[PDB]
DNA sequence: CATCCGTGAGTCCAG
């Protein structure tokens, strides 16, 4: 829903309500009614209302980044003159109360009302089409409102305590009906651990196999637990069905909740029960207590004690290069360093001496918004400023916020912050650019065919084999292999097979091949599948945003540009490395790689590093020539230490990157073929993404990779 | 006093005194 | 928009320009703040869109010397002695010496504290340096900034960011019935209003010898009399409310340069952005959710945030071809209801009541004499009504606004007033809005805490204060420690103490903390006025002391503690709130970005003359644009049907749209789109 | 098991899905029957031979397309591709 | 041409494809946009769009 | 575990009266003046101006020769004019005054069933040559009215709409003195606050606010 | 418009719906009518009780397969009328294999037990049941600490929940009359127990409220307009 | 592998 200006209505819907004028008889005919609309009479407020009835409008805010900049709603008017709109989709338009404007669009013809209520209605778009992560979701008073009472707080009133003497157990109560009446009279605090009695929620897993055997529960059977009352009632919202959740509502808890109602509830539920959520974070975020004062925000005790010691530690660095005895490049180097650290401390001053209680903290350490370097700012210290270069400037900001910069400070930390600003705006730009590079590349790419039926997928790093032994979880398993579906049986040692072909990788699937012992899946991929136009569906597998298989006609290829797109603002490799991927220019690093496998003969010079490449299977020796500015990359070696720098009679595979840099991708094609070319953009452009924290699921850099090799040259007429 | 000159409302301030010369 | 919104513009210092550069042309080097600028140029007060760093305000103290470059006022030091001797030093001047700050202690005489001080050197580059080497010093501390810039209270206390918006909006402050002046101020809110020009101020000393809301004269030493007309009630250039009012009484003692009538927002001679309000620093009930603010509806019932806004709007009569337009009250089959509002000549009468679509001007003009339709002669003939000739151009009411009429100017060649070739009678008529404050206005403080008002709940729904004052305003927790503008909450602070007093306990000795304190703010009244200015003011051990100070109200009870917080009761539910909650007085403004002006929507309308596309903006009456961006939105779904209606019977479908609106009036269905006419002419330009 | 759907929730998106291919085949399917009912209304007054009227009862001033979406749960209506 | 010429340097493509004498199957998104076609995707596609409802024969007037 | 039918004290101030209810519920206090505060501050009848009419005005914004203040300044001064009136229909109140001095509220003059509680409120300072004839119209009602409604009823372009704040009540507040004590003496004691316009009186404001509710809870104990 | 009163039905609870109150009536409603059916109605429960063979409460009874705790709980849930204020006495007595219930209580004259299925322990063979309670009569919720002083031979205090409301909420929308958007809407749940049904006990709820209003109304009766 | 010319360098709004 969203809150429809009155005013805005009748305009809109003009048309649409001189024909009920005529109808009901208010007006004579089409020409009058006009006029009753246009004199804003009495009766046409009551003729409006039946209109807009379940006739759903469109709401759009620039920049319109992603589809979900644009979400349908059913129309609700309301007195004033602003439009109303939902606090859950704000993730989404990425739209804040500080004045934005929203475009209004009226959908007419048969067609474009079904299509805005079932494809683009907000309810039916919860998750992020780029991440299949809840976007409509708990952000920011909601989260801090439900973290709150999901928090156990031990010597808090109303407790439970254990029997000794003469009195009794106290903190067990009959009912949550009971535990209510209990705060209301001032007995029992909401975050306190008690003892309760339940009976229309289901337990734990682990817990309802001990108490029934897994006999099915059933609304009614009791069952006593160990929360806080907060927790009991937020578990009411989840609501009946979901096993009972025992810990403090964090964001990436809450996260958990809705992105495993996504996979197994309806959609309708989920779209009530997120509902039921928000309602519940707002009530209570009024009642959090959380309040911002001059006392709250406070300074660290031992800040003038720990920005001696660096300052100290900084005279000595300073009178060190006054004799001379440091590098110029080293002595701001040796510099940064120092004051990096002095940052650090004063950082862990804080945390230790803040409260739990404290405010600014709760709001930080709850997902709810904001980070701690902000905090830190606030009351502990600024620290390094930018150059106009970029590096970071020798003199430091000693002073925090709350103490008052001064005049000095306050005009450098001006400088960098407009630079800051300057640079933002810049690369939106370059961003809403490449974003149209990617989508005109990629326009043809369509969802077909329901399988196009080739085995040929790619290898995907479930998991790496741990030293010690047993294995640890890939850190590219989210991205990489989280959405695939399956191109080849999956088999452990023995000949059982865990997971078919043609079956869609879920959580728990990647928990049955994780605890199988297998460390790597073939997985269907854009890439390898091939269809006349567009691709497969089946390849493709479970749309990000419906968390199930992609419907036959998805214009994929877009929405996979909007997903590269859509958070390229927030880039330090950077952006510029994006672009220098995806438009395969020759790259500046223009790291060499091995033309044929053997053992390494490394021969350095201190004028120039030169590479000699003895032929594994006999052959001729291939001799590189390197500049030594750049250094020689530390590959995982056979002896499974990636630490391992580049030395002579080491073995390097054929392709392998010779030295730090980038390599030329076009090397990377005449040397390891069209698919590994395709597999090292993909993760070369993966790596700036996860740098910056964005993750993009790997099927929408590979459907703009795949138009990138559609096309072969001539050689021979 | 911040601004005695016109014939002003005192407002008073918080200050080390100001007497370089006026705006 | 403002008076302090024309003094700034007169104070701009823009690159672009003939002779300059242009925007695409201009890189980052120009744009960031350079060392020079430092007493010159102000480093904080610029745009935040496209034109950031190329447009800036000249700093407070700085002048132009006969060359075009910028000078700036130090003081002279001759040898660790500092000497009232003042002189002006160029960029580059000052360069090739030495300069320290202007907090550095001094000795009653004039020498220096300590032998090394705080020094600015060339290159931007600071170093401790010996006493002997000073050269200069600086005039004052709120040197480097510029008018505006200076009237954030507590400046020292936010981040670039957030201090650059509070005042670039501070420009955008509109005007209200009338202004108070801010209990918290920094000094510059005189010196500010007074150079304004817009408040009115004595030449000559001497004695109001008569007043009136019309004029005042003034009875001078000599003998002579001036006299000063009021500005009352007149159109800006932004549609602002620019009235003047008298301060004096009739038989005052009045000396020369004396503010003897100020005018819009300005309070006893003092810049009067906003309001006084009683704020409260809570998230309630989600209504203030990502920096939306919510309102008591005293406001509103108090005239509190409402303004007063004039447009002006105009109609002519030209020679034609078939004849002559003629403004006449006779306008072709309008009922005598629609004209009541008008005078014999045509024109609406003063002080009466217009809405949108009535009429202003009645305007009359001869049509081609086209043949009528076969279809209306016959209905022509059956009632006997002969057409005329003469086809209604009246001047109607713009959709959106409303008023009453507070004015009408005309113009005849008739009666020897010089008009351009071609037009006879031009008439102007002035309608003002007394638009009291709703939902979706824009209001902010000098702080760059911006944000539209989410909801005006009536005065009861409140969180009030133990004696039953409710609060005024509800700003939203979450919206401070991200945006590192505290110095909100310490205006909130020392804006309590302001509006309770205080009194600084004297008994065994004046505090260490109170120490610093000038022995005038000892002891305040209930709302005093204070000033604390930038780069100087109060310090927080001061600010933490005051708030213990707080005298009680009229029941004896002192209503926030020394946290600077206190205790509400939710005023639905009716249960004090769990945890105290920091309240206090903060200034707030009426930003010129109302609903009334920002609301505008569209069925059909006007198009454009090529591309036969709508055309744009909420003057024209035009359609909101739906782009490339858009487009991708639209098609990455899967809407196909919803993206080629927009661009096509939405559009530029000459037929199409029109056969849509039948359709929909006729209560069909929605016929298949035809081709979008854009296209064709694309066709007729690659041929 | 749920709580009653409300407004244009209601009929439940996920069991209108459990009798069509996919989302975007729901929406022609829909609104050419939207089409249909509209038309009925529009000839009976003067056009005989009509699609067939709306095979449930019809909410008081219920849009076509709200009536369409509900018999299409009733599953009283057939599916082609 | 035509998705190539709404894309980047108008003037050369035009020229090219003049004289190239390349006749465009209006069958892409950008192409049937700007021609105003149903765009080749989602509810555009032939399998969705031919699409004929009936009411079952169980259904009856009453 | 006790049974006493609850009082209602009074401890007064001219101006302001402090009303003493006990015993009542445990945490109850809290939520029962607070019934009563928003019932005094938004639904409390009382009478105020609605329109005006000033000699050689037409309209709200403009200056009337010889008179320091503006109209809008004037009709804002009459914002804060105390009156009550009895007549449940409009009536006609007069203001006639000429040459130097200031004009006020005294000089105002209120029909049969009308009276001013505030003399000496300051209207406007008519300096020499200065003269206003003013014409005030008075309603009964509550809460607060705006202006706007007045103009589109008929009213003549000479007559100016005013906003009506019919609420007589000033400043409302409460608070609650709980013995928490552990024992069957565990009651809520209620102060309530009220501070009127000196149209009414407290204690009278206090009654309406009951008579309201009264009949309003009544609807509760009526069967099916 | 005057005002309406709506219901909707579940046995032992229900929603009453209000409509139109004048705009900012709906909070003026709410809470003040919520603590009203949760304190201010008497009814009857346990205040104390006393078991045979307990001299500390950690061990369980003999031969019975529910904690101390448990017992308390399942008791704690018993609705009981009584007709005189004053406390009076009931006993429970069982033993031998099986399961004892509610209706296995022997009540005083002028005392009943509504649900006479309600599960409470469940006995095995050899084993002995013999318990003392202590009913009294009151409004509302009345902490254990409070009844700490039965027959100091194994007296235990139990939470007292005289109250025959167990819980209730409230929600306030807005419903749109004449043009006027403004007027409140006021949703109620109540949940009562085997005792009263919601639809009575919010009419002695009301009855009582109206008492409470009466003072302020008796100086003058002023007006109001329904 | 480095120069010279021509073509790019986010959206909507207001005005
Ligand atoms: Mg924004
Ligand atoms: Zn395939």
């Amino acid at each position: 829903q969203c809150g429809l200006p009155k005013l805005m209505a009748l305009e809109l819907f003009k048309p649409f309500v001189m024909k009920r004028l005529v109808d009901l008889n208010h007006a004579q005919n089409i020409k009058s009614a006009k006029r009753m609309v246009e004199r804003q009479r009495p009766q046409v407020w009551d003729v409006l209302e039946e209109v807009i009835a379940e006739h759903p409008v469109l709401l759009n805010r620039a920049p319109t980044l992603h589809r979900l900049g644009i979400q349908a709603f059913e129309p609700m008017l309301v007195e004033g003159k602003a439009i109303q709109l939902h606090p859950l989709v704000c993730e989404a338009f990425n739209a804040d109360f500080d004045g934005d404007q929203m475009a209004v669009h009226l959908p007419l013809s048969a067609e474009a009302q079904a299509e805005a209520r079932i494809l683009m209605l907000s309810s039916n778009n919860i998750l992020s089409p780029a991440s299949g992560r809840p976007l409509a979701m708990p952000r920011l008073d909601m989260v801090t409102g439900l973290y709150y009472l999901t928090t156990e707080v031990p010597g808090d009133t109303g407790e439970y305590q254990p029997a000794s003497g003469d009195h009794p157990e106290t903190g067990v109560y009959s009912s949550p009906a009971e535990a209510i009446m209990a705060a209301d009279r001032g007995v029992l605090s909401v975050r306190a651990k008690i003892k309760v009695r339940l009976t229309q929620l289901r337990p734990p897993v682990e817990i309802e196999a001990e108490l029934f055997g897994h006999s099915g529960w059933q609304p009614g059977d009791a069952w006593m637990a160990e929360t806080t009352l907060g927790r009991v009632m937020f578990n009411e919202l989840l609501p009946l069905g979901y096993p009972f959740v025992n810990k403090q509502m964090h964001k990436k808890v809450q996260a958990a909740i809705i992105n495993d109602l996504a996979e197994r509830y309806p959609m309708i539920v989920v779209a009530q029960t997120v509902d039921k959520l928000k309602d519940a974070g707002f009530y209570w975020a009024t009642r959090s207590g959380v309040t911002v004062s001059m006392a709250d925000v406070l300074v660290p005790p031992r800040k003038k004690e720990i920005l001696d010691h660096y300052e100290e530690r900084a005279d000595k660095v300073e009178k060190q290069f006054q004799r001379g005895a440091l590098n110029h490049d080293e002595r701001n180097e040796a510099l940064v360093e120092i004051w990096k650290e002095a940052t650090d401390e004063v950082g862990q001053a804080l945390r230790e001496h803040y409260p739990d209680d404290n405010p600014i903290i709760t709001i930080v350490d709850s997902g709810a918004t904001g980070n701690f370097t902000q905090t830190r700012t606030l009351a502990g210290m600024k620290g390094l400023v930018t150059n106009p270069k970029g590096e970071f400037i020798p003199r430091p900001v000693k002073s925090s916020f709350r103490e008052g910069l001064t005049v000095l400070e306050y005009f450098i930390n001006t400088h960098g912050a407009r630079k800051g600003l300057a640079d933002t705006a810049l690369r939106t730009a370059d961003s809403g650019y490449l974003t149209r590079r990617l989508v005109d590349v990629s326009q043809d790419v369509i969802v077909r065919e329901h399988d196009c039926q080739t085995e040929r997928g790619i290898v995907v790093e479930l998991a790496e084999r741990a030293p010690d032994g047993t294995l640890i979880r890939d850190p590219y398993i989210e991205t990489s292999a989280y959405a695939r579906t399956l191109g080849t049986d999956a088999v452990d040692e023995a000949g059982n097979v865990i997971v078919e072909r043609g079956q869609d990788l879920g959580d728990p699937e990647i928990d049955a091949l994780l605890a199988a012992g297998i460390t790597q899946v073939k997985v269907r991929s854009v890439l390898t599948c091939a269809t006349s136009t567009g691709v497969c569906a089946t390849c493709y597998g479970r749309s990000m945003a419906t968390g199930k298989l992609v419907d036959i006609g998805e214009a994929v290829g877009i929405v996979a540009a909007q997903s590269i797109g859509e958070p390229g603002t927030q880039l330090t490799g950077g952006l510029p490395r994006v672009q220098e991927l995806f438009e395969a220019r020759v790259p500046r690093g223009k790291a060499p790689i091995a033309d044929v496998t053997g053992r390494v003969r490394l021969e350095d010079g201190e004028r120039f590093y030169k590479i000699t490449i003895v032929p594994d299977d006999g052959g001729e020796e291939v001799v590189y020539d390197k500049i030594s500015k750049r250094q020689r990359l530390r590959v995982f070696k056979h002896e499974d230490g990636s630490e391992r720098v580049l030395s002579d009679g080491d073995h390097v595979e054929v392709g392998q990157q010779l030295m730090e840099g980038s390599a030329d991708p076009h090397e990377v094609l005449r040397v390891q073929g069209p698919r590994e070319v395709q597999i090292h953009l993909v993760r070369e452009v993966q790596e700036v993404y996860r740098a910056q924290g964005v993750s993009i699921h790997d099927k929408h850099i590979e459907v703009i990779v795949r138009q990138m090799l559609r096309r072969v040259t001539i050689i021979d007429s | 006093s911040n601004n005695s000159v016109p014939g002003a409302p005192n407002r008073v301030s918080f200050a080390k005194l100001r007497e370089p010369l006026e705006v | 928009n403002n008076p302090l919104s024309g003094l700034t513009h007169k104070r701009r210092l823009s690159a672009l320009g003939p002779g300059g550069l242009s925007r695409e042309r201009a890189g980052l080097e120009v744009r960031d703040v350079h060392p020079s600028h430092y007493g010159r140029m102000c480093p904080i007060e610029t745009p935040e869109g496209p034109n950031i760093g190329l447009i800036g305000s000249l700093s407070v103290y700085a002048r132009v010397n006969p060359f075009g470059f910028i000078e700036t006022p130090y003081r002279k030091v001759v040898d660790g002695v500092v000497s009232d001797e003042i002189v002006y030093l160029t960029a580059d001047e000052e360069d090739r010496h030495v300069v320290a700050q202007a907090n550095s202690p001094i000795d009653a005489d004039g020498r220096f504290v300590e032998p090394r001080v705080l020094v600015r050197r060339k290159a931007g580059e600071v170093e401790y340096v010996p006493s002997s080497e000073v050269d200069y010093m600086d005039v004052s501390p709120r040197q480097m900034v510029s008018v505006a810039t200076a009237m954030i209270p507590f400046l020292e206390h936010d981040d670039a960011n957030r201090a650059l918006m509070g005042a670039n909006m501070q420009r955008q402050a509109v005007p209200l019935v009338r202004s108070e002046a801010p209990l918290v101020g920094t000094g510059m809110e005189l010196r500010a209003a007074i150079d304004a020009g817009d408040v009115v101020v004595a030449e000559e000393s001497g004695v109001i010898e008569e007043v009136s809301a019309d004029y005042i004269t003034v009875m001078h030493d000599n003998g002579t009399r001036r006299t000063y007309r009021m500005r009352k009630f007149a159109r800006s250039n932004h549609g602002t409310c620019a009235n003047q009012c008298p301060i004096v009484d009739a038989g005052d003692r009045v000396e020369a340069g004396q503010v003897i009538a100020d005018g819009p927002c300005t309070d006893d001679g003092e810049m009067a952005l906003g309001k006084n309000l009683l704020v409260a620093i809570m998230p309630w009930e989600g209504h203030n959710y990502e920096d939306a603010i919510i309102l008591s509806n005293r406001l509103v019932e108090e005239d509190v945030l409402t303004s007063i806004h004039i447009e002006e709007h105009e109609i002519d009569a030209r020679d034609t071809k078939l004849g002559a337009e003629e403004i006449t009250r006779d306008i072709p089959n309008i009922s005598d209801e629609v004209l009541a509002d008008l005078d014999e000549r045509g024109i609406v009468r003063i002080g009466a009541e217009v809405r949108d679509g009535d009429i202003l001007v009645g305007k009359v003009t001869p049509k081609g004499e086209t043949e009528l339709t076969p279809e209306e002669r016959l209905l022509r003939a059956i009632f006997g009504e002969k057409a005329r000739e003469v086809r209604d151009t009246s001047l109607k009411v713009p959709h959106g606004e409303s008023g009453k009429v507070i004015g009408i100017r005309v113009f005849s060649r008739e009666d020897e007033d010089e008009l351009p070739a071609g037009v006879n009678e031009l008439v102007r008529v002035y309608v003002a809005q007394k638009r009291k404050i709703s939902d979706g206005d824009k209001l902010a403080g000098r702080h760059g805490n911006k944000g539209v008002i989410g909801k005006i709940l009536p005065v009861e729904d409140m969180p009030f204060l133990a004696d039953g004052t409710p609060v005024d305003i509800i700003l939203n927790t979450h919206g401070v420690p991200r945006r590192m503008n505290i110095g909100q909450i310490l205006e909130t602070h020392l804006g309590w103490c302001a509006h309770s007093g205080w009194k600084v306990d004297a008994a065994k000795g004046v505090p260490d903390w109170a120490a610093r304190l000038p022995d005038e703010l000892l002891e305040a009244q209930p709302n005093a006025i204070v000033s604390t200015p930038v780069f100087d003011g109060a310090q927080e051990a001061e600010l933490q002391g005051l708030l213990s100070c707080t005298l009680p109200n009229r029941d004896g009870d002192v209503l926030v503690d020394a946290d600077g917080k206190a205790m509400l009761f939710d005023g639905r539910s009716g249960e004090p709130f769990p945890y105290p909650v920091t309240v206090g007085y903060m200034y707030i403004m009426k930003l010129h970005h109302l609903v009334d002006d920002k609301i505008h929507a569209r069925s059909t309308g006007p198009y454009s003359m090529i591309t036969q596309q709508p055309l744009g903006g909420k003057a024209q009456f035009g359609g909101q644009r739906f782009g490339e961006m858009e487009c991708w939105a639209m098609q990455a779904y899967g809407a196909a049907y919803t993206l080629q209606e927009l661009l096509t019977i939405k559009s530029d479908d000459t037929v199409g749209r029109v056969k849509v609106y039948e359709a929909i009036v006729k209560g069909e269905n929605i016929p298949e789109p035809g081709i979008p006419e854009s296209f064709k002419v694309l066709l007729k330009e690659l041929q | 098991g749920y709580d009653t759907p409300l407004g244009i929730t209601n009929p439940p998106i996920d069991e209108l899905l459990d009798r069509v291919s996919s989302k975007y085949a729901l929406v022609i399917y829909a609104a050419k029957r939207a089409r249909q009912i509209n038309d009925y209304y529009n000839q009976l007054g003067e056009g005989i031979l009509e699609y067939v009227g709306p095979l449930v009862e019809p909410g008081l001033q219920e849009k076509p397309l709200s009536i369409a979406l509900r018999e299409i749960h009733a599953d009283l209506l057939e599916h082609t591709e | 041409w035509l998705s190539a010429a709404s894309f980047q340097e108008t003037t050369r493509v035009l020229t090219d494809a003049a004289i190239n004498c390349r006749s465009d199957k209006l069958n892409g998104l950008k192409e049937n946009v700007i021609i105003g076609k149903l765009i080749p995707a989602g509810t555009g596609i032939n399998r969705y769009r031919n699409i004929a409802v009936q009411p079952t024969e169980e259904a009856r007037a009453a | 575990i006790s049974q006493r039918p609850t009082l209602s004290e009074d401890v007064l101030t001219d101006n302001r009266s402090q009303f003493v209810i006990e015993p009542l519920e445990p945490g109850f206090g809290y939520t029962l003046g607070n019934s009563l505060r928003r019932t005094l501050l938004s639904s409390i009848p009382g009478a105020a101006v609605t329109s005006i009419r000033i000699d050689g005005v037409l309209h709200e914004f403009t200056t009337v020769p010889g008179v320091k203040e503006d109209v809008t300044e004037i009709i804002l001064n009459l914002k804060s004019l105390v009156v009550s009136s009895e007549e449940d229909e409009p009536v006609t109140m007069y203001l006639r005054k000429q040459g130097p001095g200031e004009v006020t509220a005294g000089d105002i003059v209120p029909p049969a069933g009308v009276t001013v509680h505030n003399p000496g409120m300051h209207i406007a300072t008519l300096n020499d040559k200065g003269k206003l004839e003013v014409e005030l119209v008075v309603e009964r009602g509550r809460g607060y009215v705006p202006a706007v409604q007045n103009r589109a009823s008929g009213a003549e372009i000479g007559r100016i709409p005013v906003d009506s704040i019919y609420s007589p009540v000033l400043k409302v507040t409460y608070k609650v003195d709980a013995t928490r004590v552990e024992q069957r003496t565990d009651f809520d004691k209620l102060i309530l606050d009220v501070e009127t316009k000196n149209s009414i009186s407290p204690r009278d404001a206090l009654a309406s606010a009951g008579k309201t509710l009264v009949e309003l809870f009544g609807l509760a104990r009526e069967l099916n």
